[PDB]
């Protein structure tokens, strides 16, 4: 409760006080409705600057008009009113950058909301930016990790890609989300995780949740929750997207979640109607794509010579990377929605959650046949892309075979064989949350199935299994976990390691 | 404004309805957010006065209950049951019912959460109740095109999202005291997919949804398994055994869903020794999520039924254990707890 | 033989049972003394 | 302008494509105009690629690449792979991709044409390869409401058929020079009847159908047998063998539609003798179609194969005829030419 | 007696796997002792 501090505190605000004279650029409020302030006067305004309002209330300018400014508020607009003075500045909106994020909780401003403190952040950027060109990326070759067999074996993600979550409501979106955000705390990817039009007690859980799976000291929580200006849920994903390319751009990895652009799609509807801008084809603007376009371009990976030269040769011989897991929501699994249609055609891949699944137990719930990633093997270990490599299309061809022999007598051994492995590898990919596996828990669980040692286990016994042989592999055998996990590399010592660790325990547990 | 991000409270206690679809699929918890989405006279009144009934057995507070566009008789009813239940001296009553202009319709809402507010932040755990949320939505779309703003899909205002959130997030408990909500939501044209029921559901802890093919059966609360669901339907909060139970009973109703088009042509008789005995499951297990509520004696005459959250566990493990194969189907239908199936039985 | 087998069997599922019931009960007790701890302090 | 009614080529010159479905139902020609109609996910890049490979590379005159509204890493990988393949002193590359602002996605197909149309006027022969013309149309839409243009039907411009008809118009071959073209055409929602998809069919020589349900079973290329089709599919251009093998596989796959719902509802064991042998042959052919791809190695895993024309034709008739009866249906997934499938059965 | 041998093994295995449980469970609760900087 310190005295004579907070006083100099204060004399550090009064000592760099602006007492010299200013030229500045100004106009009048003309009219103030749903969020929306008409101004005349702004000459020099540039479109998607700031607008600065009495009593530290600030706007951007979306529409120049030849004889008014249509104006967004930034905040609360009720306090504004007719005859007040709108004054201009020379600077696009920018939000603070670097480390000092990384546990803290933040609003689409990048001002703190967890009321721990000031962000003695060093660096400031603008919210909207061009994606870096053709010339200056790398192809996506590494790994990212989710924790999750079924994606991580079906549908990888690289550093660098962009994977869609989609599905419909209460289906585990956002729990495949944040499980991919906590299994990156010993990765050394950072974390940011944007909140878009949800209720704060949400938002408060999630990040309970990060917290208490020690992943919150790796994370940047961006939020825009349901009561806050349009504008600020229309702007948080482009804040969160300039916070992840601090990292890429210095030449290290990044990992970003948008947990509802649907969310964000709905609120640039609402300004772009109040701004009285002509609909489309579900009442939302003729430039929804762009939105969504223009946002998840920057997500990439960048060549060693695009890090040697934003750095001045500071960090050289490095890549450097921003990761998108963008999330959509379905009504009643119609993709033929307007924005649904949009995002599934940008992103590298995506990942569909089915309701039926998810109600038949299947948890993760995951459609093998529909989700797919444009990246492929490309995006996985040695040892994974071996050991997953066509199970994908395997599980595909037999939910077919499953429907299509459903009714008819006894087949031959050809189909009996893919049937019977089908249902194995079915049981197997399902898993719970919190729980995430390392390469070679997820590695002794794929060569268990497709060398053939699931053969002889019942289906209802396939996870008892699975778990069972994890534990014994940990104690019995933890020099060959620790060597799988340094760079998930594979050769025949591991291959022949791996079967007499598996032979073993099914002779004798 | 609404309380800050600083301000939230983390609460997971569970609160037991004594209604048995509810406490199995739909577990409530104390100072946490309620929906009851339905078309029109499916159960959303009578699922509410039976919940207003049960819910103030256990709560020793105070309670708001804001009449936001719905029937002035049913105000009435309401009232005089209070007053002459001595009940009356613990509740505040707002309303704006169907016969009033759109202004009052649109601000009642309002006017009753404001008096929750004063109580929650005077330290106290109070009950805010409301009659029909979709009509403070309904209200904003018969003034929105008089207000000059350009329609959005369906006819709805531009700002649905804005005007829900707003509202919504001020319907929250805080470090200072606790407000336990709960809400009826009506379904246009039984259309779960209009946006404003669409928009609703993000703001809820707990959703009950009812259904009009489950009503038409016989089956009361018309409440679906499928669904309907709830935060609190997690291992870490209600144990292991619940939440099997709980999987146990929706795998069955969901294989059961997805026979009834081979049920429809051929019969049952053509389903394998596996399907038949688990749609025997489901049969039965459909008719035990049905009970006789004591505000729907009037309906009936049949005597309400209380049941524990034990004896729900149990009934359920019992039938998908196989326990109960033996006893007719309609044993089932209308009897509280599981021994009651068994005396049933008898006739 | 086989019955002695199926007996031992039985037996060595209920000793991890009984192990995965004792670990509940060891993480739940550190649970509720380091959070009447926090308490304690943020009291003072 | 476009070129004039009196300048038109009159060419029918077959081009090989090493694909076996794309040689069999739809087979190009010289000069002429393609297109790849598809939905989000079903191989037009991947398919788009594999024919750059198979005839971009192996060809002695000059090629333009257009990427309009493209991912920016599809652009790098291609680059990177025209530069490391030594095939980048024979292409001009024009990038526009999603990131640019509408009036760049608006322009970049004419300034990719008129590098084509300089070298198409010199009397050389020409490529021309264009990743995505439904983003043209796209940034029209984008624009056209900003413009002061009233909507048409399904939200679109109501220029929609002429803005496409004054650039399908101009990438043609002449009596001076020729343009082959290979365009990827977007089906928005997999949805044909859309009018940006129904607009583009009468404006090409070759039209090749991507479906997503064959895709949803692991079959790749994902192409569709009934409904794509070529100006070339002619006895006068190519010869009775090929044709009769062609409408051959087309009646036995049409055939197969109406009983796959049959056997899901009824069982196999109802079909007659020549049913059930046809329905085997029709998951046989449907199989067969498949073809691992050199640029799908990363997706795959196993090596690529191109196949010839008469393979093609023999494989598929051999199986229509009832030469592999014996071999198992998992014998034809994936396997190049039809000697590799007697080898598959043997693993 | 091999039918004693292998009973000795399988009881003896399921003691080495309670013992690993337990311990496992120390170190949990050892490591959510973070409490006493969290909250
Ligand atoms: N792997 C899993 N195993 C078991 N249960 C799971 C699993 N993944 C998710 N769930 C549960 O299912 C529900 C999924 O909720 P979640 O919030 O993640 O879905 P959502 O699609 O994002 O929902 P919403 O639309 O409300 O945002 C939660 O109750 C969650 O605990
Ligand atoms: N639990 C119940 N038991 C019996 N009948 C019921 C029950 N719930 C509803 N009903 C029947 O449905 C009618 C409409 O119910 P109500 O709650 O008024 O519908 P809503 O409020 O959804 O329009 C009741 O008057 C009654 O006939
Ligand atoms: N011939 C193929 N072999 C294997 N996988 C393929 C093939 N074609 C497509 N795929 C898979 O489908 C994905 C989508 O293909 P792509 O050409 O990118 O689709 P589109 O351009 O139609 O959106 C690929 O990234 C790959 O995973
Ligand atoms: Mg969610
Ligand atoms: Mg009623
Ligand atoms: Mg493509």
């Amino acid at each position: 409760l310190n005295p004579s501090e907070i006083s100099e505190i204060i004399k550090g605000r009064i000592e760099k006080l602006d007492v010299a004279s200013q030229a500045r650029n100004e106009g009048t409020i003309v009219s103030v409705s749903d969020g929306i302030v008409r101004i005349y006067g702004l000459a020099d305004v540039m479109y998607g600057e700031m607008i600065e309002f009495p009593g530290g209330v600030y706007g951007m300018a979306l529409n120049l008009e030849q004889d008014s400014v249509g104006a967004v508020v930034l905040g609360e607009y009720q306090g504004l009113a007719e005859g007040m003075n709108a004054k201009c500045t020379g600077r696009i909106l920018e939000v603070p950058v670097g480390p000092e994020l990384l546990g803290r909780v933040v609003d689409a401003l990048g001002n703190p909301i967890d009321g721990k403190g000031p962000i003695d952040a060093k660096a400031t950027d603008a919210v909207e930016k061009v994606a870096p060109g053709v010339i200056w990326r790398k192809s996506v070759d590494q790994p990212v990790q989710t924790g999750y067999k079924s994606v991580d074996a079906m549908i990888p993600v690289g550093r660098g890609q962009r994977e869609l979550i989609i599905g419909d409501r209460q289906i585990g979106k956002t729990a495949l989300a944040v499980d991919a955000i906590i299994n990156q705390k010993d990765s050394g990817i950072k974390c940011v995780y944007v909140a878009i039009g949800q209720k704060q007690s949400t938002i408060a859980n999630v990040v309970r949740k990060l917290e208490e799976n020690g992943a919150l000291a790796n994370t940047i929580v961006v939020a825009a929750s349901a009561s806050e200006s349009a504008a600020l849920q229309y702007l948080a994903p482009y804040s969160g997207c300039t916070m992840g390319e601090y990292f890429r751009d210095r030449g290290e990895d990044a990992l970003i979640v948008y947990d509802d652009l649907s969310k964000q799609a709905v609120a640039y509807r609402q300004i772009s109607l109040l701004l009285r801008r002509p609909p489309g084809r579900e009442a939302y603007p003729g430039d929804v794509f762009y939105l969504h376009s223009r946002l998840l371009e920057r997500a990439s990976r960048v060549s060693e010579e695009y890090v040697e030269k934003f750095t001045n040769g500071a960090v050289t011989g490095k890549t450097g990377s921003l990761t998108a897991l963008p999330i959509i929501e379905t009504q009643a699994g119609d993709v033929s929605a307007f924005v649904p249609t949009n995002v599934i055609s940008i992103t590298d891949g995506q990942i569909f959650l089915e309701s039926a699944m998810f109600n038949s137990g299947i948890r993760p719930a995951v459609n093998a046949g529909i989700s797919v990633s444009r990246v492929g093997g490309a995006a996985q270990t040695k040892i994974i892309k071996k050991l997953s490599g066509g199970i994908r299309t395997a599980l595909a061809q037999y939910r077919e075979l499953a429907a299509f022999a459903q009714f008819a007598s006894d087949l031959d051994e050809a189909t009996r064989k893919q049937l019977e492995h089908g249902q194995r590898v079915t049981e197997l990919m399902k898993q719970k949350q919190y729980a995430p596996m390392s390469i070679a828990e997820m590695s002794l669980s794929l060569y268990a199935a497709e060398r053939g040692f699931l053969q002889d286990v019942e289906i209802a016994k396939v996870g008892s299994f699975e778990q069972a042989l994890i534990s014994y592999f940990q104690r019995e055998h933890a020099a060959l976990l620790a060597k799988i996990n340094e760079k998930g590399d594979f050769n025949d010592e591991i291959d022949a390691g791996i079967k007499a660790g598996i032979e073993k325990f099914k002779a004798t547990q | 404004e609404a309380p800050s991000y600083a301000d939230q409270a983390g609460g997971n206690e569970l609160l037991e309805t004594g209604i048995k679809v509810i406490d199995l699929v739909c577990p409530f918890a104390k100072g946490g957010k309620v929906g009851l989405f339905g078309g029109a006279g499916v159960g959303k009144t009578v699922n509410m006065m039976e919940l207003i009934r049960n819910i103030a057995i256990e709560h020793s507070g105070y309670s708001v209950f804001a009449g936001v566009g719905e029937r002035t008789r049913e105000g009435n009813d309401f009232y005089h049951e209070m007053k002459d239940s001595n009940v009356l001296d613990k509740v505040a009553l707002v309303y704006g019912q169907m016969n009033e202009p759109p202004g009052n319709r649109l601000r009642v809402a309002l006017t009753g959460l404001t008096m929750a507010e004063k109580f929650r932040d005077e330290g106290r755990d109070v009950l805010l109740f409301i009659d029909n949320i979709y009509r403070y939505t309904l209200a904003g779309t018969e003034v929105s095109a008089l207000l000059g703003r350009m329609p959005s899909a369906v006819g709805y205002q531009p700002t649905l999202a804005e005007e829900m959130g707003v509202l919504q997030e001020r319907i929250t408990s805080t470090k200072k005291g606790s407000i336990t909500s709960i809400q009826a939501v009506y379904v246009p044209a039984d259309d779960l997919t209009d946006p404003s029921p669409a928009t609703t559901f993000a703001h809820l802890d707990a959703t009950v949804v009812l259904s009009r093919d489950i009503a038409s059966l016989g089956i009361y609360p018309a409440v679906d398994p499928l669904d309907s669901t709830s935060r609190q339907l997690d291992p870490l909060v209600i144990g292991q055994d619940h939440y099997d139970t709980a999987r146990g009973v929706q795998y069955v109703l969901q294989r059961y869903k997805e026979l009834k088009d081979i049920i429809a042509i051929l019969g049952m008789d053509e389903l394998s020794e596996a399907d038949k005995l688990l749609v025997a499951r489901a049969r039965k297990i459909q008719r035990f999520l049905s009970q006789p509520f004591f505000v729907a004696e009037v309906f009936t005459g049949s005597p309400g039924k209380y049941v524990s959250l034990k004896d729900t566990i149990a009934g359920f493990k019992g039938i998908l254990n196989g326990d109960y194969d033996h006893l007719p189907e309609q044993a089932f239908y209308m009897v509280g707890g599981i021994e009651e199936a068994v005396e049933k039985a008898k006739k | 033989a086989g019955q002695q087998l199926r007996e031992a069997k039985a037996q060595a599922a209920e000793i991890v049972e009984q192990a995965k019931k004792r670990a509940n009960q060891i993480v739940d007790e550190a649970r509720d003394q380091a959070r009447t701890e926090g308490e304690r302090l943020k009291a003072q």
